[PDB]
């Protein structure tokens, strides 16, 4: 709707789609 | 606390599941659907201050944090061994279950046509608050309230005064570093008082979002296809210190309002957690 | 269940299409546009509780899950063969069709100018709920209701009592692990009771979203250029156990409200599914 | 239809531009600003059903799809040649032009201060619907209506009955596979009836979004720096079968409402298309 | 116009800064805060049509485009040289400054509690429009109005009639190719008439967004950490033809409304531009 | 100011933490919960202009910027050495703490049911403004106001007149380059006057967002898992000129409104900052 936020409001986190998990994982072992 | 390599071999990786039921105010018991149990999953009627200096919320009107401490498989023979193993939480699939139940608009709440007492039973709406944390020790809490003059019950809830042994001060309406606690009890720490402490929680990952308003439409997504990686910038996830894994959350969907005096009841929904853990060598 | 390589060669890949019509309450028949058929695609008028302890929704006022079990090409000669083949759902293009029909604001619903009974026919608005799942077995459901005291009809709908043989308990307003079922019938499991079970559905991918409110504007996107990958973190998609592919969904756009007593009718729209499957060697 | 390599060499790539004007109800002519032409770009006053069984919308109150079939440079000498060339639509830059005109709030619409007939002229608001398609043949349409009982004029619009030669059936309020058509005429197919058919459109890419509500704020972005790739998962874009490129769209901004009986008029805006095409070898 | 390599060496790259003040209706002078100057940054009171055929907005009630043409360092000795250099705009950091001033809710606007004339001074709300362009020549405009019958003043504003020498036609409410202009004057081209022309602007990049409504909450982000790349699909940015860089924008935040007859005044805010340019060899 | 390599070795990297409490109007003292201290974290009652030319907001009704200058470890022996070291801010984890306190809807604010003075205590709603900056010198401010005629107190606040020694001019309602300042005091620069200056701040990174409206629902996310990189396009972060690290912010959540004349009080929340710094060799 008409009441956005995208700076100073502690920002959005994400998730990783399951199938992309290995990649994303392999970078932090 | 030197973190070394990942442990490999049989059973070095494990998954743990748990669902935390909400703590909106009405305890799980009595179970009777006529003695109070019908409010389980909701708070009791929100009662309002009687003056600018008389605000005494009942305990069962205050949503509190849900938390569980899960026990993981034991790990170390030798505790005096130079190198031991620790459980490391790598990721979590979490989900708030039940938003579809909010589609029941056939109950006895305040109706949408109040002139004729018709339309539909107004669905849950309003302020929403969703937070979850996964850590290797209790979630560190920083207290901050709307009003340091609020008279929270001394028993039945952990409030700033429970911790400090003194009355709240005006600084408690902003950041007062003295007002800290740990989420070590389920259903006891009110979410309008206790917030994740960003100055601590070195070993916990937490994520929350708040939407205010009085009639704001609740919004919720649920899928079993998403994972939250718990690893930090160094590839290390929360480490389970005493092999105890801490799960924390609060999921307020808004309020339903009755046909008598617009009494509001908070609605909370359960959260599911599936945590993947791996053994880590630690020096 | 060891999952091996992808099978290659002629017809190792296949596409399956299906549209699941909504199940809002009014069954497909009678078809007569004067005998009820004019409500197909909608629920009948939502009837409200008459008291805090008398809430008996009519079955045709309760949207239920849509589901279809599709038969895929047969695969295995030898069932006692060390290595067999299974159909694996790799991805799905899915789409909710008909949102443009919501642009009909020339009907006889409650008008926007109620003082003169003018303006336009109020379009469908309100609570929206969109969920779809593709799996190799029925979608696992976890029951959770607004009110464990609700008196759902014993016949014509599958409710928690149908499964447990007992009355709902207060725990059914939160997560009660006993209240589980499988979506194995179309138009029978009310969506205000049954939710995808995150503790199960190992072989199903589901995705849902809920938007509440009473007059919330419905929003919907549709394109034939998007694909949802069904593969998990290991590159494996749902596997069709008995070569039966399960499709489940519910797409509620909100309600239309009549000019008599603000009676609300749920509006649902059909969902299209185009699933790409491939053969997988399984040990 | 084997798709081979991209053709290289002089003029193997080309760009095509077009703007499709909206089709909201009032035709382009008469042009007179006193004889109806002042409504071009808008629909005429939306007239409402007089009863639950009497809903006869006027044709000029029904937005319809805009479409254009563009002729591309000719390609094949030899039609009996094993390998021919076809135009392939690779991408499109598209834009809805004119949202700034919605900033005119100095007209004679219903004013924001109705008590004194002051404030500003209420701007366009409400339900919005934006769809565009680019394909190598007409957009395949699936019909689905709010009400199978609606009495659409038999002449001047293409409706489900125009196609089936029979009256609509209750199934037309959900997905009825029989109710299909092709967008082969501009300004004739009502958008409240005809939707992109996801079961077909193999050679067309379409993208739409719907926002409902009665007073929902219209939102629109426009930039000449964005491109929509029309290539599918195999790198192939729509192929122009008879070298005819089909452009389809509808861009409803909402309604303006008059000072007399809240009569609503749909507002539509023109869409610009710049399609990049390349020659493709086909076997 | 063959575009070659980037020029290297001393001063081949340069930055240009500028702020464009808004042009909402009240000109910069008189400066007197009692003679009109107090409305600078705002439009004058929006005056409404007196009938369906009498709509004459005052010029100072119509926001117009802001534009500036900036002079860049001279480049070519030899103009008859096979290979010359041109300035190429590579990227721009742009920002709308002052949204925090909208937090002044202590003025004398219509109050939120109209029954007692209390609460707060209603803040700016409503329709918002943000567009900016950076190009090597004036922004090409396509005219399109809400009403071809609007009687814009003949002097003081550039309208479609200024350009065509004739009265608007009904086609001016949709896309009429004849109604084109160039943004070559600051504060003269009304934004409710002139829109970026997608069929031209080959050498300009523009970006706009529109949010309608009457009380829509204004939203705005500002950060000095974002850059907009102006390079096209070929890595070429706008080229400054006469070494004249053109900046264009309009930033409407909505309206403030007075305590007398709900008179609305548009509010606009200044936009900052920091353009990075590099020399390009052109044949 | 030549920026060279990153310094390596023991203690070349460091972390700095700080929380900035909000500055909404009521100072931290008196602490007494009966003498004003009960408004700490809030502004005092917003007082409105008494006429179009009489607008004198009380200082304690105007939120101001929060800022802190943090001292970092000393670095250079030799100041006349060709190559010195400087602290470089690389990234920041920042978080606004306390949104859950907004869930206290049991106080004495204006109730949601004003007919019977029931329902809930209206939660904080309205205009929100979140800005934070991290730089190596004070945040450069550009003044811009709603009204150049506003009569800000001469003492207790830094306004444009404090800086220019003259009365505001009409240009101060748009971008007047003369009206600049530096955020060098905490709680003194009103956010409705002073905005980050995009024409300066070469050594500071700032990020802000504004949401208007009178009853807009506040929205806020908080997680300890996100980092904001402060490095510019050249990989250089803010450099601490005098080893002084500047933190600036403002976090307005909206207003609470009392039961007497709808008096509004701004609500602000504290912001946490964890800055990672590294030593940089500078020539």
């Amino acid at each position: 709707g008409g009441g956005g936020g995208g700076g100073g409001a502690a920002s959005h986190q994400r998730v990783t789609p399951d199938w992309m998990l290995p990649l994303i994982l392999g970078l932090y072992g | 606390m030197e973190v070394l390599d990942l442990v490999t071999g049989p059973d070095s990786v494990t998954e743990i599941e748990a669902f935390l039921n909400p703590r909106m105010g009405q305890p799980p018991t009595p179970e009777s659907l006529t003695e109070g149990g019908q409010y389980y999953g909701w708070s009791r009627g929100i009662n309002l201050a009687t003056s600018d200096t008389e605000d005494s919320p009942g305990n069962n009107t205050l949503p509190t944090w849900s938390m569980a401490k899960l026990q993981l498989p034991m790990l170390n023979e030798d505790l005096t061994c130079d190198t031991l193993q620790m459980w490391e939480a790598v990721s979590v699939k979490t989900e708030v279950v039940g938003s579809g139940s909010l589609l029941d608009v056939h109950g006895f709440n305040k109706p949408t046509d109040t002139v004729n007492t018709k339309g539909i039973s107004t669905p849950v709406e309003g302020s929403q608050y969703h937070v979850f944390a996964v850590g290797g020790e209790p979630l560190d809490l920083q207290g901050l309230v709307t009003d340091a003059r609020t008279k929270y019950k001394e028993e039945g809830v952990v409030t700033i005064k429970t911790i400090t042994k003194k009355d709240m001060v005006n600084k408690d309406q902003v950041l007062n570093p003295i007002s800290k606690a740990k989420l070590d009890k389920d259903g006891m720490y009110p979410v309008e008082i206790w917030h994740p402490d960003p100055a601590k929680n070195e070993n916990t990952r937490y994520f929350g979002n708040y939407t205010g308003g009085t009639t704001t439409p609740p919004v919720l997504q649920f899928t079993n296809t998403l994972t939250t990686v718990l690893l930090d910038e160094n590839g290390v996830g929360p480490l389970c210190k005493g092999e105890g894994l801490y799960l924390s959350c609060v999921d307020i969907m808004g309020w339903r309002v009755t046909r008598n005096y617009d009494v509001h009841h908070w609605r909370g929904l359960p959260r599911y957690f599936k945590i993947t853990l791996r053994k880590r060598w630690v020096k």
